[PDB]
């Protein structure tokens, strides 16, 4: 796992150095960075094409301490066309993303061939100080990545979407 | 040296963290009189050198592959000891 | 018994640097914050800054960002404040007070002659009254403070004394005539029977989450 | 009828008979489940198989279902004399906004 | 659990009718409702569907019956209403109301109401 | 130096702990033959210097404010690595 | 977080020293001390006035290894005046306080305006080697605090209480 | 010195482990495209010296008594920091 | 807890040495070794006589990283003679043993006087990278032990069993 | 009647009407929930709103409730012709040993 | 779920009566029972309440009816009994027995028994 | 929950009979079934038991009735069938069918069918 060290205001990748100073655990920091900063498309039809359903892979949750303000967040309440639930319920201790300028709440029906929804690019779904590989029902999340560093010594708008055929190439919104 | 290969980098970083245990507090440290779960965040803005921010975003991109493999190997549902292991590895390597 | 001892009166030139001392005893020095308050003659109380004996963390007010520096000595349990470029308007009485367990300036030392911030404002400045009347003092907070509002009484020639903390709790030994109540943004301090010894200046200070612990404007009876 | 089924299936008693349901990428290739219904003459349809292969409680184990590609099959291990009824396969279509699609209808006759 | 259907009769083409299904033994407000019709000597045909109140209570209709049929539900009375307008000869079929009360897939089908449209 | 500000201090300390893994045991280390959940505690009495006991009670009073802030920052429901972090901080500070 | 070091039979607060010896993790110890030793009132009407209900604050649990014998312990089975439950069920792994000379079992009805009951003085509710910030239904607990140290190199009586208007200033017992 | 007191020792050791995070991987590190839970194991055979294998089996026999007592003392349902504590104890003892 | 160090291809028990090298956490390894290697009886009637039911002892789970191929594994679905369940359900995150040449699936009825089934010899029940002191319902497990080391710098057959009077001396199979 | 309610409330069809329930510190200021009941003439009361603002299943969304200080209010967004019934607010009193307290009773007439 | 009430009649002042409510469709032993009376052309008045057996099965009465009315429950028969003694003219009201079987607040109210006390 | 029994009558020794129990209000497929007979003026005697389909649906019989009685269940019809062959004089008893629907031990016992075998 790569470790970042900030030297003379320049970030470097850790490699024995004998010149880096680490005297407390407060210097170690985990930061969750959103994918919107990288310039990816934040549109709802574009974002949903990066998520897929699979079975046999247990979900995993990692912890991060510092986050980034998100201009776009997603909330999913998707059911099967017969009324049965598609996404699992959020476990105890997992909450929505705290800072979200816009929350895209998407609801409707569509096929769900897997127990959990993963990210096709391998990214994580950021939650309140927790990053998970799967999407939980009715919880605000942001897509992003987590980095580890050695530190040197609010209004939200909700948008409603109605999607049919979610997870396919024939998905109609509103 | 870290080279940012992302098509676009955001020069600004609006971050939220949690108050340190050693910070100045009054009566709010009591959970009964403390703020709600949404009022325990400290905000800030980093308008520092653009190279540090873009390099930080690139570093998180490269960490994804190693982190995904680590999570697959582990069997615990939630992992909180990633930084503790890093400190042990750092201290074992230094040996002083 | 908590006791705070400071240095004596010091006279300085119009241009010089001076240092003040504050010796505390009777409690664990490193477990409580130390605050410094400046009071001009005939004026109110001005909060300078706070210094934490543990981890050395310090905070300062906007007006005293560069005028004062705070240092402590754990071995001697003494807190020091250093003033640079003492102008003609720096001649004032300086107090050092201990931040309470729940955040109250409960103990004060004797005087030494030389946006995002919650602002507490009192409705009036002078409240004339007679003996036997029921006077009420109102303190207004810009933001939401649950109960964390403290009331202080300062008589002529004496250091301020804490009377009510958490807006309801009464310090032991304070006469029962003093009663406080309130929550949210409006707080009231009432005296059931005003006597001849109640003539003083009363201040309200909030102690909920804001490092700039600013005092009120004061109210003279 | 979006789905395609044989017009009729007949077999000797005690043998194994199969009914084939034919769909497409939008119907079955998109991941939608295939539901099998049995309708006795003059009665309401009964859901023999839900999901893809699961069976509701109170249904004999003789009825089994499987999914392969864009087609689904219903297998009856024991062809009893009480199985003479119409069989339908129902799924969902990605097009037409997740509307129900039914098969033509297969009539089973026991020899 | 039981569903009872009523409201069928002989109506000339161009008339209107209202079909009602009564639900008992389960929570009607938390279950999706579907209408399926079967022509005499033909296969099953899906008519429409209405979702639960928590899901917005939207109604979807099949293409042949789109723009002419209206489906509504009464949560207080635990009843499902289907309003049929501009009836044609091809609409002569036996209508069924279907729902799922437990998501282990225990489904309930009504007896069926025969509607005959002839002149 | 710790000054006990509590109105009353109990000079005696009746404590209960758990048996060490290196203690002398027979067949009871097997869970099938071991004692119940209520029989795994070792009792004792500390009639030592009163200053140590009163100072211990005062120390726990002062730790409450820092501990409450630490728990609020964390997101895990149960915390078991408080002492492990202290050992790492102690070893990092010593550097030998 | 303060750390206590025992030197020459005198407890001191940790501050670099280079004279303290720590050669094993067995020296590190967490001790839960009850509030009854400090002289607080152990009466049931007095104790219940230090507990309040609040919503929006997630519960937190910390671990301690050594405990203190408690002369007074409390067990709460409180419901709303309409019969609905007021306190949450104890999770798996949480048990009652092991050593309790007296157990004050309080039951009855009263308002519960919050999801969880906290301690107004910021103390913890001690359980079997676990300290929590909230009260769980039908579990014996003691109110106390936790300290961290560097170590140098049974009959119970149950009392029944019936309380109406629990958590107010008009509460009647028995 | 470890003496194997078991009546029978198996000289061969067919072991299964998990791939290291630093191993060579292609597209399978993505959980969406990765293998199932049963395809994340690396197999191997150890036909090395018989003394090492028999001594390893005897060592696990002796560890049972100490491990059972340790688990009884702890209150957490699942334990994952056994090796982390060993590293801290090793580093504290070395002091350099 | 004993710790094994491999020196000159010889395993030794750790005792200050100043000659052992530990420079990373990858050297530390926990290995779960099956009891079949020690020569114990793998027969179903013999294996079930080493398991007993007890109440009052909470279950405990430990973690191991490396395992051993098992030639015999057991799956238990045991109920009381009245139809009620006997073994607890496996919690989330616990799976069957991955490598099993033979899986002996035992089902039937028998008395269960305890909440959990333990091992009379003090061994563990190995699961997928988890070792537990109890048996979970419908999960493949192997009986074995766990060791800690400092490293130097597939087809399965299922067999059906019907047992009556499980856990006694009058148990009949098939 | 410990709680106070208006003797009668009238409004035009399709409009929004509000019914006010007045309590005290012991009744509502102590944190006790306020329950709203609807009683058609000759029938048993029906619980329109439980808790403070929650609504039981099978109840139209037109009925809504809120709590402010020591008083509670019931709001009906749509004044249908079937709402002509008596409305009562029920809570609990800290005094009198958690006894039920009912309002005077508000009669709703649709214009 | 259904509650059936019986035991009402015209009784002269100073007499005694016993009202019974029958419970079905839910566990009677785990539900609290309440008695509410409504005078003709008046508001609802709370009479009394009995708690579950697990809660001790205590009974609480309103001040006007305290010392004269007794409420008892039969867990075996799933029936609730209200014993009224020293009836007065002001006691003429329609009594109701109320309970909650599911704590998602699905309540059940009885039809109501009219008791007339006149001379 | 209710169990209804039928199929009893006067049969000469050496005859055959079939007893049926009807189940309602609970899932019949997930509950074990037992047969208990009681001779006139005697104690209860266990006849046999059949397990659920998920448990393999095996049948166990008592020694006196082993080899002569057969027990079968119909999951579709929610009915339990007991086939009796080679009846004797000692078989004259009142048969009961027992099951447990909720594993908090809420059991259901049938009314009882009297079978008389006399010549
Ligand atoms: C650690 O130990 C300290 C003690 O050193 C604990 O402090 C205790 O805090 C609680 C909560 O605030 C106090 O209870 C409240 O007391 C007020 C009245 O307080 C006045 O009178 C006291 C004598 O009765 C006196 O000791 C107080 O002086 C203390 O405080 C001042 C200012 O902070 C400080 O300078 C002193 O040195 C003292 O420390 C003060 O003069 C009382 O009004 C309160 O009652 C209200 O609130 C309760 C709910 O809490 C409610 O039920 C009531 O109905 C009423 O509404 C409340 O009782 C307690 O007095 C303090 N202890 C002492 C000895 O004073 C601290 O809590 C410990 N930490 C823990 C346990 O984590
Ligand atoms: C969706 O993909 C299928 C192939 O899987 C293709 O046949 C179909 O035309 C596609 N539909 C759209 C709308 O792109
Ligand atoms: C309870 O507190 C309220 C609010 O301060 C007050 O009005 C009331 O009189 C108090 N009652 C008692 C019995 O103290
Ligand atoms: C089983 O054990 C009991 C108790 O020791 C004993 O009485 C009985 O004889 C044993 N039966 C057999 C078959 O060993």
């Amino acid at each position: 796992i790569p470790l970042g060290v900030i030297h003379n205001s320049t970030l470097q990748v850790s490699d024995l150095v004998c010149r880096d100073k680490l005297s407390s655990t407060n210097q170690l920091r985990s930061v969750g960075l959103n994918l919107e900063g990288n310039g990816v498309a934040t549109d709802v039809p574009s974002a949903t094409k990066r998520w897929g359903f699979r079975s046999g892979v247990p979900p995993k949750v990692v912890n991060y301490e510092a986050g980034e303000w998100a201009e776009n967040c997603y909330n999913l309440e998707i059911k099967k066309p017969d009324g049965s639930e598609c996404l699992p319920a959020a476990p105890d201790g997992i909450r929505g993303f705290p800072r979200c300028r816009y929350v895209h709440k998407v609801s409707g029906t569509g096929p769900c061939a897997g127990d959990f929804a993963f990210h096709k690019e391998g990214a994580f779904f950021l939650y309140d100080r927790l990053a998970s590989t799967v999407i939980y029902r009715g919880t605000t999340f942001a897509e992003g990545v987590v980095a580890f560093l050695i530190l040197p010594q609010y209004y939200s708008t909700t948008i409603r979407y109605q999607a049919t055929g979610f997870g396919t190439n024939e998905t109609e919104y509103l | 040296a870290i080279v940012n290969a992302q098509p676009k980098c955001n020069p600004n970083l609006h971050y939220w963290t949690t108050q340190d245990e050693g910070a100045a507090i009054g009566l709010a440290w009591i959970p009964y009189f403390g703020p709600a779960a949404e009022g325990i965040y400290t905000e800030g803005l980093m308008h520092n050198q653009d190279g540090l921010i873009c390099g930080l975003r690139q570093l998180a991109n490269e960490t994804t592959q190693a982190l995904q493999l680590f999570l697959r190997a582990t069997t615990e549902l939630r992992t909180f000891s990633i930084l503790n292991r890093k400190a042990i590895d750092f201290l074992l390597q230094r040996w002083g | 018994q908590v006791q705070l001892q400071q240095s004596g009166t010091e006279l300085v030139k119009p241009g010089a640097s001076v240092k003040l001392s504050c010796k505390a005893s009777g409690y664990t020095f490193t477990s409580y914050w130390m605050h410094w308050v400046k009071q001009r003659p005939g004026q109110g109380l001005e909060w300078i800054g706070e210094i934490n004996p543990r981890n050395g963390r310090t905070d300062f007010s906007e007006k005293f960002k560069s005028k004062a520096t705070l240092t402590v000595d754990t071995s001697s349990s003494t807190a020091f404040i250093q003033l640079s470029s003492l102008t003609s308007e720096d001649s004032a009485v300086y107090y050092c007070a201990r931040w309470g367990y729940y955040g109250s300036s409960d103990y004060w030392g004797q005087g030494t002659a030389l946006a995002s911030d919650i602002v507490v404002t009192q409705s009036h400045k002078f409240m004339s009254t007679s003996v036997g009347d029921r006077v009420s003092i109102t303190c207004k907070a810009s933001q939401d403070v649950s109960v964390a509002v403290a009331w202080y009484q300062q008589k002529t020639g004496q250091s301020p004394k804490l009377l009510i903390y958490s807006a309801s709790y009464r310090i032991t030994g304070v006469p029962d005539r003093f009663t406080g109540s309130g929550s949210g943004t409006d707080f009231t301090f009432t005296i059931s029977s005003v006597q001849a010894e109640d003539m003083a200046v009363y201040y309200c200070q909030q102690h909920y989450s804001t490092p700039p612990w600013t005092f009120g404007g004061g109210t003279k009876l | 009828s979006v789905l395609t089924q044989p017009p009729s299936v007949s077999g000797a008693p005690g043998q194994r008979v199969t009914i084939s349901c034919t769909g497409s990428s939008s119907n079955i290739g998109a991941g939608y489940d295939v539901y099998w219904y049995q309708q006795l003459p003059g009665t309401a349809p009964k859901l023999l198989i839900y999901g893809n292969s699961n069976r509701p409680s109170g249904v004999p184990d003789r009825f089994s279902g499987s999914k392969s590609g864009t087609s689904a099959s219903l297998a009856i291990t024991g062809l009893q004399a009480e199985d003479e009824a119409d069989y339908y396969c129902q799924s969902f279509d990605s097009s037409l906004r997740d509307s129900w699609v039914f098969g033509g209808g297969t009539k089973l006759t026991v020899l | 659990v039981q569903l009872v259907e009523s409201g069928g009769g002989l109506v000339k083409p161009g008339g209107s009718l209202r079909l009602s299904c009564a639900a008992s033994g389960f929570t009607f407000s938390n279950a999706w409702m579907n209408w399926v019709r079967q022509a005499p000597g033909k296969g099953l045909e899906w008519v429409g569907r209405i979702k639960s109140k928590t899901d917005g209570g939207a109604a979807d209709y099949a293409a042949p019956v789109k723009g002419r049929f209206t489906i509504s539900r009464d949560d207080s009375k635990n009843t499902l209403y289907l309003q049929m307008n501009s009836l044609k000869t091809e609409d002569t079929a036996v209508y069924f109301c279907t729902t799922v009360y437990r998501y282990n897939y225990d489904s309930v089908w009504g007896q069926g109401t025969l509607v005959t449209v002839s002149s």
